[PDB]
């Protein structure tokens, strides 16, 4: 994609004790116009991993299709073997690299969160193929805004609980509603544990405006 | 470069970080972006350094002139009006990202100036390259009418998070507190970074370099 | 850059060239040879984009040798000239063009002498005296001043002497030595190398 | 980067510097520029490093195949022709390559000059590189055909010294190879500052 | 780059009680050298020098322009000039051409006229001063000289180790550089006297 | 428009000893004026006697690492023995030239032991030249590091300074000092320093932190 | 961004958001987008910020000097003429969406609009700003000639509400202004 | 240009103008902007004309062949998937604002939207065309969940009325389509 | 003006027997957006002449101001002498030429209609200074659309009556409403006679949509 | 285009120039003179943008004549050179720049001989032998090969002979005739015109 038509916005993800929580909002913006106020920007991959993305939404629909077909094929092998989340991360990295080598990039910025075999996983995939692992990921303007909150709390204490992680995500999404022009007060939280993959509903934020009474 | 400003229950706390990058290479490890304006008004600069320097020295000279002509304490709105009129008169060529703060008869007043001439009165501002991280920390942990040590800890925390994030940020952290009576100004607020002692003494010797032509010129 | 001249006579063709090989600003080689013997009575010279000259010599030279060895006999100069024009005209409208500018020199037993004239746009011409380059300009007036269609060969050599004396007089280039051929009913005869002593 | 080569009565001399910069920044000081193709051929490095190394290595491949097919070592003009033919198929795509080919022949001495622009000429004196004109000057001062051995050594070594003294991109170490009738032989590897001590007084 | 037209490198280094400034000697048009005796370190009064690097036009122009204003100042006031004053003067002179800028990076190194206190600073092409305590550099080969001085500097230095440190720094940072070389001149000054040594650099 | 390349930076060092090859690299992976992570080691263990480092554009580094490992396995499954160092160098030069007309934006440094048991560092360029040198510093802090190794390892530009062979722990304090001194002025030098040592007895690794700026 | 001015029988009613944006980052959540000039005349601005601030200050200067020299309260058309001259004269450097409204003793409540060109027109209601395009349907649907004051306030509240809801750049908080003979009544609402 | 699709309980309701423009000249005043693919599924188009015409014809081809091969009435999501594939595969040369709507026996009335990017989403109502921006206010203020058929017709009539009134490119005449199980009811209104 | 912001559209004017009728519509389109649907694009100059224009509306306000001031000045001379319409036409032409010689053009297209001393007058002024007299003028797309109707009826009969002229103007404005994309169904007719200058009200058109019933 | 060489000696300055006047491609004038006698011991040569040469001769020549006639005596070579540099440096940052490139040659009674060296960016230089142009490249190696600070003048003439022999050997230009001056304690002396016979 040379010119991204309908973009999403920032995606947040952070590990915790025996799970990874990822939350992104539900807005599809064209230019400055918040054209699509009810869309899903998180795919719940089979049972151990989970995907969230930014950039062009159509390319995300495409990768949703392709990954769904690949997961269906391995589940129909019937061998008892699944994809590890790191294997999905590797495959997606190779996909983006083969896109950008032919000068036809998939305009995305993807975050892969997974929990398999005791170990949590949180991977990053860029459009250019830049890919790494991290204890907390943040895309778009989230890397400018909600990244220092993640790295602030994670430096003072490297592990977390699920409640603390969810509360921190709520605060970061509140901040992104505060200072992203392309943002919206409706987001969904998606969570992986050993119990499976769970998508919570379209939650909202509680804002403060007591600075407006200051002239 | 990550500067910040805030207004607590009585006055103003300003901050800075003193890494003067030139392109991609650290050119300085100790600089000073908090500049003098008046006995009550100070200013911070960002972006092009020499533009901010010359502009703030001109406006500080003119306001010292005006205050000595009048015979009383300067006003912050006058500094704001001079700055916005000059920067609009240069059509946005001069890049000077300014934070303006002082205490008048009316009280504490904080202004941020964007280099075209657009100004805003705010309780707290961040400017610079890593201003986004400090604005995140402010929107996380601000409450109206804070006390002194709360505000100092907050601004130190904000610029510290900007230094642990941003790449053009990172040095020892400057602060400044303005009240109706007490002005403070400190060189190192909190020094987050240390440096490892050298592991090899790579000292040269007295004569290890060939010399072709000497000269001696005595003096008094 | 330079120019190699080709004066046609009644029953001979007087072709010549330089021994100059250009660079950035330096004269890398002062004994260069631009002469590509196609057959026993057909010569070829080449000036243009200097990577294409040798490969044109390869293509044309070797395909003419193929015709001669196959059918038993030599081409006419006219058909060879047209064959060169055809390969230029085919090579023009592609992704890989050739940029050369040289005239062709042959001799038939029946048609007698013949001079042709190319361009970097594959144009045939049948000329009494032709040119290319920048020496073209400063030399065709002198040649068109002193021309007779029934001119003898030593007069042509003297005329070429005169033409060179106007090449070394108002030119911004060096051009120290010129090699000179002649073509007759007997074949290819090499005349003496035409230089000037400098110092 | 400044290389030169010239043939005379007793074979061919090839010398070069060893500095290879990157813009205003010097990468290395000991880049062996005269690429050893065979026990009878010597190729050079003229501008592009990767291109000259690769294409001359491919030419060495073709020559070794040629020898194993004909039971007779290839001539110099044939090798230069194969190199020019392989280089011409990428004209305009941005190859910088100005190498030289040296070796001994059935005819004797052989000295050719192959460009990425596809120029292929014989000759007696050559010099390639950014500061090549400097080498051209002092070489075309001291050149003759009836020369001795140590005279040619001093001529080539002094020539590369003058070139590196004037040019900014040239420098490092002066290599010196000598092509004979039987095979090529490395003469010496002399540093610039040693030559500065030698010729300053 | 217009800054990479003639090369150039100026190093200044603060010692214990003394200060050493050094620069290269080479002058030429970009790949062609011309001479080995081009002056880049100028005397501005006693025990106070300035170094200029970049385009040579602005080097000689700013040096003569500064000498003009400097002598006018030292004749209007009988005293000699303090180094901060010189720094501010160079800043004002460069900032007068805010949009017509000179292409130079001045480096000032001098002692205190009252005490033996050293002083170093450097400026940018628009007039941004920068006072430090260890070293300032200016020219094309910046990163080399940064590596050298952050590698070799000690805080309290006798003039011999100061001279050898700045010598080794300049030699190695210049030898990695291409367009700047051809000799080193070194000025090592102190409260009592002024010493000028030239090093045996590679002439390549 | 769409730009196909980006500069991730990084700094890789190599020192060839008498019987050892030390390769070290920072672990910051950044972009522009941000930090993506503070743990991403540039070193990669190819064989029991070969370690490669790759800086520059990160995706090409990952791709190149995986292709080199694949061809190593191909050589093993064809010829019953691991590659040498110079064989890997020749193969890597062929690979780096095999995408000439859409280049890799990758600096490459291969350290390791030769078959005689001596140190050998093969440097590279993005387009495919190489050379056998004793020490190289690749990446963003190249110019901050090459003259100091010329001063200490190469013994250049000094007078009456004898030539001592470079020992091991002396090389270690050298590597630590040059990364501290380069991290003072660089913006791309990481925190974690990953030092890989190749001896005649295996591969050692060592993690030394820095200032967290 | 999204600014609005509606007159009624007694006087006029203004309104704006405060979401002043720069690029994709929100610089300020709350801004006095409407500016007092005289005690009975306002202006609300859009487009670039520094341009409109300097223009509004110079207009405040000229209008204050003139209205003191008149020793009479100024007209609204006078201030509209001043904005017209300064906008039209430098249409090469300014981007002004200035909308003037205010009650007058001689002429009652008036609303003038000055877009990016420099023309001046009198309207009964006005739409200004980049995110007003989306509620030209709503203002050409819901408006009725001869509203009351509270109906105009509810009208502009719903208007700026829907504009803030749809456009990304608009948002923040709602500021209102009610101008009549009796005074200026400002309030900050949300809903 | 301005195209619109609203579903209700029984079925869906479409609508468009016909002011097909080229530059600043009106080439054609009246146009069939909505196209019967199948007897129960419509699409209304925008953007370039030739692109959408060729796409609608090819979709008609593939969908007709498939629905004959099924020997069952087709789904709406199937046609939406076909438009999605053809839009997404050639995003580089096509400019399609295709909006799919239609009643289905299995799933009732559905409305899908495909903008220029080639993404596919299900909505309860949709706005398409360059002149729909001027009534995103009215379609967010006036819509209420659970209208009747006549209320949807009046709704889209007022919508396209204000869109034709405001946008220069939009205009012409109003075409409507009401799709339920009982049939397709097309009519041409003005007002 | 380098870039015209707010443009009008076509202006129609035609002579008749002892008078000139001019009609233009009342729309203030910005780009494609019909932003200002009630504006006046005809100035009724004092008693003998009358002006109508196209292009950028702000420049029309400017020339409205300047011409109003000039007319006020001569009326305050009190000499009994007025401006002939041709003198105003000449002055306006000189104004446009002096604008464009300094590379600062007034983006307009103006029509001057006047009746003085038995003779009607209808003058044209372009942005570039191209200026002439004509029995029927048409600006913008009117020169493409309503010009052939004027030149059609005027060739069959060179003079007209007022009723015939007004009817022809009505038909031409209907056609311009049919096929100008930047057009609007509301126009005002302005008329000069010996009785003075008269501006009629915002009339409309009666359209035919019987081609829509053809499929 | 060309270059005029300027070799400095112990007690003389050996400057030389051409007699060449370039065009489009023709050599319009083959007896051109670049010599501008400033004073009795100070010469000036000029090569650059060929409209600026005469006006530089006007400005510098006439202002030096003004100083000499005013104060009663001749300038030093150094101050005159610096004055040229000042007028270049003032004329650079304007709407009207000058584009010339020459060296200046003088002789003091006390300072002895002196050679300076400009550029089109107004840079002073005090050179033992200098260059500009394209002959710069092919000639500075030969000159820096055979230089002695204590060299006699006939050796310098022979060195210049050799330098010319390398100018006519690998150049893409003509350069047929060179004029040669010398400066001593006696003033301005003219040596014989240095040409090489063409035919």
């Amino acid at each position: 994609t040379q010119n991204p038509m309908v973009t999403g916005t920032s995606v947040l993800g952070v590990k915790f004790e025996g799970g990874v929580v990822i939350a992104a909002d539900m807005l599809g913006s064209y230019g400055s116009l918040a054209r699509f106020r009810n869309i899903s920007r998180i795919m719940r991959v089979n049972n151990s991993t989970m995907l969230g993305a930014s950039g062009d939404y159509a390319d995300f629909q495409y990768l949703k299709q392709v990954l769904g077909q690949m997961v269906i094929d391995e589940e129909l092998l019937g061998d008892g073997h699944s994809y590890s989340p790191r294997a999905i991360h590797s495959w997606l990295t190779r996909a983006m690299y083969s896109r950008r080598s032919k000068m036809n990039p998939l305009w995305n910025t993807m975050v892969i969160g997974g929990y398999a075999d005791g170990e949590s996983f949180l991977g990053y995939v860029d459009m250019l193929g830049v890919a790494y692992e991290a204890p907390s990921l943040a895309t778009g303007y989230g890397a400018y805004l909600a990244q220092p909150l993640l790295r602030e709390v994670l430096e003072k204490q490297p592990v977390l609980s699920q409640t603390e992680a969810r509360d921190l995500v709520e605060r970061c999404m509140r901040v992104l509603y505060y200072r992203d022009a392309r943002s919206y007060n409706r987001f969904q939280i998606a969570t992986v544990t050993e119990k499976g993959v769970e998508i919570e509903g379209p939650l909202s934020t509680e804002t403060n405006w007591d600075i407006a009474h200051m002239i | 470069t990550t500067i910040a400003g805030v207004v607590y229950k009585d006055g103003i706390v300003l901050g800075a970080d003193t890494r003067a990058t030139e392109g991609m290479v650290v050119a300085d490890k100790n600089c000073s972006k908090i500049h003098f304006i008046s006995p009550n008004i100070y200013c911070c600069g960002a972006g092009t350094a020499a533009d901010t320097d010359m502009t703030t020295q001109l406006i500080s000279s003119n306001l010292e002139l005006h205050s000595l002509s009048t015979g009383r304490l300067p006003r912050v709105v006058t500094a704001n009006r001079m700055l916005k009129q000059m920067l609009f008169r240069y059509q946005g060529y001069i890049g000077a990202a300014l934070v303006l703060g002082g205490v008048d008869v009316t009280g504490p007043h904080l202004y941020s100036i964007y280099p075209h001439g657009s100004t805003d009165k705010l309780p707290y501002v961040t400017m610079g390259s890593g201003s986004l991280a400090a604005m995140a920390v402010f929107e996380d942990k601000f409450r109206p009418d804070m006390e002194e040590e709360e505000a100092k800890n907050l601004v130190s925390e904000a610029i510290a998070a900007g230094i642990f994030n941003d790449l053009g940020s990172g040095s020892n952290i400057d602060l400044c507190v303005i009240s109706k009576n007490k002005l403070d100004f400190l060189r190192p607020y909190t020094v987050p970074n240390k440096k490892g002692t050298r592991l090899g003494r790579y000292r040269c010797e007295k004569g290890t370099t060939a010399v072709l032509t000497e000269k001696i010129t005595p003096l008094e | 850059m330079e120019y190699l001249i080709g004066i046609q006579g009644p029953d001979y063709v007087l072709v010549a060239s330089d021994r100059v090989a250009a660079s950035n600003i330096v004269q890398m080689k002062d004994d260069h040879d631009k002469m590509f013997k196609m057959s026993e009575k057909i010569l070829l010279l080449c000036v243009g984009e200097a990577g294409d000259t040798v490969q044109f010599a390869e293509y044309i030279q070797k395909n003419v040798q193929l015709y001669k060895m196959r059918n038993g006999y030599e081409l006419s100069p006219t058909a060879a000239a047209n064959f060169t024009r055809r390969n230029l005209a085919d090579c023009l409208r592609s992704r890989t063009p050739y940029h050369v500018n040289l005239l062709l020199a042959g001799y038939d037993e029946h048609e007698g002498p013949a001079l042709y004239y190319m361009d970097y746009l594959a144009a045939l011409a049948k000329a009494p005296f032709a040119a290319h380059g920048y020496g073209a300009f400063l030399t065709l007036s002198i040649l068109d001043r002193y021309y007779t269609p029934t001119i003898s060969r030593e007069r042509a050599v003297e005329l070429l002497r005169k033409c060179l004396e106007e090449l070394q007089k108002r030119f911004i280039l060096n051009l120290p030595t010129f090699s000179v051929r002649i073509i007759d009913k007997n074949g290819i005869h090499d005349l003496d190398n035409i230089s000037f002593p400098k110092q | 980067t400044t290389t030169l080569a010239f043939k005379f009565r007793h074979g061919v001399i090839v010398a070069a510097d060893s500095r290879a910069t990157a813009g205003a920044y010097i990468a290395s000081q000991t880049v062996k520029k005269v690429i050893e193709i065979n026990p009878y051929l010597l190729g050079t490095m003229a501008g592009g490093a990767a291109d000259c190394s690769f294409w001359e290595r491919l030419l060495a491949r073709q020559c070794r195949i040629y020898e194993l097919r004909n039971k007779e070592r290839i001539s110099v003009a044939a090798a230069s022709k194969l190199l020019a033919n392989m280089v011409y198929q990428y004209k305009g795509m941005g190859l910088s390559m100005g190498t030289m080919i040296c070796g001994w022949d059935k005819r004797g001495p052989g000295l050719y000059y192959v460009d990425s622009e596809g120029n292929r000429i014989s000759g007696a004196t050559f010099s390639v590189g950014s500061g090549s004109v400097y080498a051209y000057g002092v070489m075309d001062r001291g050149y003759s055909y009836d020369l001795e051995v140590e005279q040619a050594y001093d001529l080539a070594r002094r020539a590369i010294y003058q070139a590196t003294y004037r040019d900014a991109y040239s420098g490092g170490a002066v290599n010196l190879y000598h092509v004979r009738e039987d095979g090529w032989i490395r003469v010496s590897s002399d540093n610039v500052a040693d030559l500065h001590e030698k010729y300053s007084g | 780059s217009i800054m990479s037209y003639n090369g150039g490198a100026v190093m200044a280094m603060k010692g214990k009680n003394c200060v050493a400034i050094a620069a290269d000697r080479r002058f030429g048009i970009q790949a062609q050298m011309v001479t080995t005796d081009f002056q880049k370190i100028f005397p501005m009064g006693d025990r106070l020098y300035i170094g200029l690097a970049g385009l040579a036009t602005d080097v000689q122009t700013v040096a003569q322009r500064l000498k003009f204003r400097l002598n006018l100042y030292e004749l209007k006031e009988g005293r000699q000039i303090k180094p901060y004053t010189l720094m501010s003067m160079v800043a004002n002179l460069l900032y007068e051409k805010r949009f017509g800028p000179y292409y130079t990076e001045p480096v000032i190194a001098g002692l205190d006229p009252k005490t033996f206190k050293p002083f170093i600073c450097s400026l940018d092409l628009i007039g941004c001063p920068m006072v430090t305590d260890d070293f300032v550099v200016s020219g094309t080969c910046a990163e080399q000289m940064y590596g050298m001085c952050e590698s070799l500097w000690e805080p309290n230095m006798d003039p011999d180790h100061l001279f050898e440190t700045i010598s080794q720094a300049m030699l190695n940072a210049v030898d990695r550089d291409a367009v700047s070389g051809m000799g080193v001149i070194v000025h090592i000054i102190e409260k009592d006297k002024i010493t000028t040594r030239t090093l045996k650099a590679r002439m390549d | 428009r769409f730009s196909p390349y980006v500069f991730n930076g990084g700094t890789i060092l190599a020192i060839a000893g008498e019987d050892f090859a030390i390769v070290a690299s920072d672990t910051r992976l950044s972009e522009g004026f941000s930090i993506h992570t503070r743990d991403s080691p540039k070193c990669y263990k190819l064989t029991d006697k070969t370690v490669i480092g790759c800086s520059g554009f990160h995706g090409d580094c990952l791709t190149l690492t995986k292709i080199i490992e694949a061809r190593l396995k191909m050589y093993k499954h064809s010829n019953n023995k691991a590659m040498t160092t110079g064989a890997i160098a020749a193969m890597l030069s062929t690979i780096l030239y095999s995408r000439r007309f859409f280049p890799y934006y990758v600096y490459n440094i291969i350290g390791g032991l030769d078959e005689e048991g001596k140190g050998a560092v093969y440097s590279f360029d993005p387009v495919g030249s190489y050379q056998r040198d004793s020490f190289k510093a690749g990446g963003s802090a190249s110019a901050m590091l090459q003259p100091l190794l010329d001063n200490q390892v190469g013994f250049k530009n000094m007078q009456n300074v004898e030539h001592v062979p470079l020992s091991l722990d002396r090389a270690m304090r050298l590597v630590k000092d040059v990364f501290i001194s380069a991290a003072e002025r660089d913006v791309y030098t990481g925190d974690a320093l990953r030092i890989c040592i190749v001896t005649k007895e295996g591969i050692r690794e060592e993690t030394v932190s820095l200032r967290k700026d | 961004t999204t600014i609005m001015a509606v007159q009624f029988d007694g006087g006029v009613v203004l309104g704006a958001d405060s979401r002043t944006t720069t690029g994709s980052y929100i610089a300020n959540r709350v801004t006095d987008k409407l500016t007092p000039i005289h005690d009975r005349i306002f202006c609300c601005r859009s487009g670039s910020a520094a341009d409109t601030q300097a223009v509004a200050d110079a207009v405040t200067y000229q209008l204050g000097f003139h209205s003191i020299e008149l020793n009479e309260p100024p007209l609204v058309h006078t201030a509209a003429s001043l904005f017209k001259e300064m906008c039209y004269r430098y249409r090469e450097d300014l981007m002004a969406g200035i909308i003037i409204a205010g009650w007058d003793p001689q002429e009652g409540g008036q609303v003038y609009s000055v877009p990016m060109g420099g023309m001046m027109v009198r309207q009964s209601f006005a739409i200004g700003g980049s995110g007003s395009s989306y509620i030209y349907g709503y203002v050409d649907a819901t408006y009725r000639e001869g509203m009351t004051k509270e109906e105009c306030l509810q009208f502009t509240a719903n208007a700026l509400a829907l504009a803030m809801e749809r456009d990304g750049s608009s948002g923040g908080v709602i500021r209102l202004a009610a101008i009549a003979e009796s005074g200026v009544e400002r309030q900050v609402l949300l809903g």
